[PDB]
């Protein structure tokens, strides 16, 4: 039922503050604690402190003098400020509950996280084209289609297609990040080859960390 | 503010059993028995498994067992099915009032099938066309031993300018699927009468042609 | 080092009826396997420390 | 408000004892009667005993000595077994209340009946193959497509489109006994010829005897 | 364990009236009144239609009516509308403690249209070829007279084996339908350049003819 979900930006520079929020969806604050976790590419997890919701508290001491955590009970709010970020702090950033009461401990429903570089070259718009399907691109009764993204900045940009319609064969490939330090990506559908005159596609590129939402159409070729 | 201890890959036949474990010293794992277990999908968030060496919350299969001995505890799976190829972590409540969590360790389930890759081309769009842009793209998937090399070619000639390439990863059918890029000018593109994709892999060179138009 | 002394029951078959007191220590069942006294996958000892 | 529904299989050959039951849908176990008809191919209904609740019985002196009715009142069930059958009992069986209290007396809400079959030549699974329209087969603006089922001993398959999408021009034509005693029957739809293109149909054969469940797709013809 | 009495199908022309009849021994239906008729359409299960020799209970129209003379009983409907074509019987209470049910009388409302046959043909599906078989498939409805024949034919050749045939039967629009099925190995389907089907129904014969591809 409660679900957890972050906020927040992250493309700043190296040597400065960032700031996360996770609004709680169910509703259950001011009962359980609540706490930061990092994971860093690849490597394992860590921690960060926590925040009971009445009193309060930070932890963690390799990162102590550093983080700074915060709650609004009323609208239901933990911020996370940590300071003077270094570009080792490139992580994914879940903000998982906690559990006590029924003693269990661990942790508990998490949320999602949060891509979170850090570094110069400043956010890109992703530029879109579409893959148009052939004769050759068919196999017999079934055939296939996508979308191009390339050269952004965001890095975790991510993909729809018709406003989340379809959900069969649709796959979208890991991004490559290229020599001029951009990234960029590919999404495919495979679909019964008979609905390719009938039907229309979109493929929805939404970019949270420009602003850039783009819906492109995708078309049999001529 | 350290870490605990886990080992790397593991490896297991489907419907036997098998058992990952997780070593602390007697300050955190030894001295309490607050450990959790943790499973992780591949770029997804991790799933909470048993808090106190044991005890699957209700809607847990009852295949995973906890258990522990002396600063070591251990988690213990039966009937290795092939959707359990995750990452698994643990995690107790070291002194100085802080949590810790392990190292991770993936599992292998030993998969049986050594599906051939599926491969397929694309030509540059249109719209990159008038943009003063190519980029032909090579995408692959649905082949089980993820070792496949790609080779960009000219109408059949080795190109090796503009050529970009990922590892392979894996998909939710447990197979994997990666993607080759080649940047070219669009005088490039007018310029060839084709062009060719080749997949090695295990001995087998799929090819896919392409041609402007 | 820890004081290892102070125990606590955390399996049992059913809640206590008030004021009821349960000193016994049988091998937990969770699954439905039968147990024989013998720990293992989902035969548990019942307290923990 | 309240419904019956049958239960039970039946092919077994000749010489056995079959059961049935009659699960009660809307709930009114306990005050009533309850009775089980049967009715031969082409022929007129007949009767057998009931079963009040507390007490019990049986009747139809011609079939005494081989019928023994039972009620579980608490999941609410009628067990019927006869024993010995001679395939002469190849019949549709319906579940009827009865009613008391207020006279009326009669019978009531029925239950469907269930085919049952006596004989040898145990199940045999159906073979489902699509029918295509084609450029002949449209009506101008409309057209017809259809499914073929082939050669099965359970003899009460049943079919549906699109999990009971379509109830409109659809139409299933009654089954043939073949030279081999195998049966086999063909459903179709007719539908406005535009949506061919566009639109996906599946027709789903269950055949409860066996445990045949077979959906198979239309599609235009290449 | 005998049984009762009823006469076969009737007939009337619509917006007129019918009494059918019941007749049974004067220990049955004569020494009670306990007597209920049921309706019953093809390939449903019966209607409770009427309690106590007369009773239309709430939810039936108010065009039928029961009477009884003596061991006698009877149902009249008035205004016949061409939706109450079904089976009808009567029930009542023998003595020994028993029901027992009549023998049923199929309505006619003597139809007025004389519908032409709505014919369709269908040649092998592909997996049935591949299969190693072949069936064409020739399907009727909507002719109301049905007294249709059907005749199988090689291009256009009258051909007897592997011809069968299901007699026509009542739709709910009160027409007919009826199909007919023609086996043959693959190579008589790769065999003949085409096939057709004849339909002969009150003189008028219509036919259709396929082809292999
Ligand atoms: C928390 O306790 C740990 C010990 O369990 C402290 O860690 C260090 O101990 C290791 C030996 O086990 C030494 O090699 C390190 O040099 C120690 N580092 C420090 C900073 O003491 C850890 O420091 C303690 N942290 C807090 C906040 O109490
Ligand atoms: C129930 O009563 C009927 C009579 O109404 C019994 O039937 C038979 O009566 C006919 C003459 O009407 C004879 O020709 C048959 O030979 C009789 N058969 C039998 C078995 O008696 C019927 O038998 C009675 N059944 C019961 C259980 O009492």
């Amino acid at each position: 039922q409660v679900q957890l979900q972050e906020s927040g930006p992250g493309l700043v520079k190296p040597s400065e503050t960032l700031s996360l929020t996770c609004t709680v969806s169910g509703g259950s604050i001011s009962s359980y604690y609540w706490s930061w976790i990092r994971q860093p590419p690849g490597k394992g997890l860590e921690w960060i402190g926590y925040i009971y919701y009445s009193g309060s508290t930070n932890y963690n001491p390799s990162l102590k003098s550093r983080v700074t955590i915060s709650v609004d009970t009323s609208k239901k709010q933990f911020s996370l400020k940590l300071s003077s970020v270094t570009a080792a702090d490139t992580a994914v950033y879940y903000c998982a509950r906690l559990e006590r009461d029924w003693p269990l401990d661990a942790f508990d429903i998490w949320g999602q996280g949060t891509m979170v570089t850090v570094s110069s070259a400043s956010t890109k718009g992703p530029s879109v084209f579409p893959l148009a399907p052939s004769s050759k691109s068919t196999s017999g009764g079934t055939a296939a289609l996508g979308c191009l993204v390339k050269d952004y900045f965001p890095e975790p940009v991510t993909v729809s297609w018709n406003s989340g319609a379809l959900t069969s064969g649709v796959h979208t490939f890991p991004a490559v990040l290229q020599s001029s330090g951009l990234y960029s990506l590919s999404s495919v559908v495979t679909v019964p080859s008979s609905s390719l005159g009938t039907q229309t596609y979109i493929c929805n590129v939404n970019h949270k960390p420009s602003n850039t939402k783009v819906d492109k159409k995708v078309e049999p070729k001529s | 503010q350290s870490a605990l201890t886990q080992p790397a890959s593991v490896s297991g036949s489907p419907g036997q059993s098998i058992t990952i474990s997780c070593t602390g010293t007697s300050s955190d794992v030894g001295g309490y028995n607050y450990v959790s277990w943790y499973q992780q999908h591949p770029g997804k968030a991790p799933k909470f498994m048993i808090y106190d060496v044991s005890k699957r919350p209700s809607g847990v299969s009852n295949r995973f067992s906890g258990s522990k001995s002396g600063n070591t505890a251990s988690l213990t799976i039966s009937g290795l099915q092939a959707e359990d190829e995750a990452d698994y972590y643990c995690s107790s409540y070291t002194s100085n009032n802080t949590f810790a969590f392990g190292g991770g360790t993936k599992l292998t389930v030993l998969g049986q099938p050594k599906a051939a890759p599926s491969v397929t081309l694309f030509p540059p769009s249109s719209e990159e066309l008038q943009a003063n842009k190519a980029t032909l793209v090579c995408l692959i998937s649905d082949f089980y031993p993820g070792a496949v090399t790609v080779a960009w070619k000219a109408d059949s000639s080795p190109v090796k300018a503009g050529v970009e390439t990922t590892t392979p990863s894996k998909q939710s059918n447990n197979k994997y699927a990666a993607s080759s890029y080649l940047s070219l000018t669009p005088e490039q593109w007018k310029s060839h009468r084709s062009y060719s994709c080749q997949v090695t892999h295990e001995g087998s060179t799929v090819e896919k042609t392409v041609a402007p138009t | 080092g820890g004081n290892y002394n102070y125990l606590y029951r955390l399996f049992r078959k059913s809640n206590l009826k008030p004021f009821e007191r349960d000193i016994s220590t049988e091998i937990y069942q969770a699954g439905s396997t039968p147990c024989n006294g013998v720990e293992g996958f989902n035969c548990y000892f019942p307290l923990q420390s």
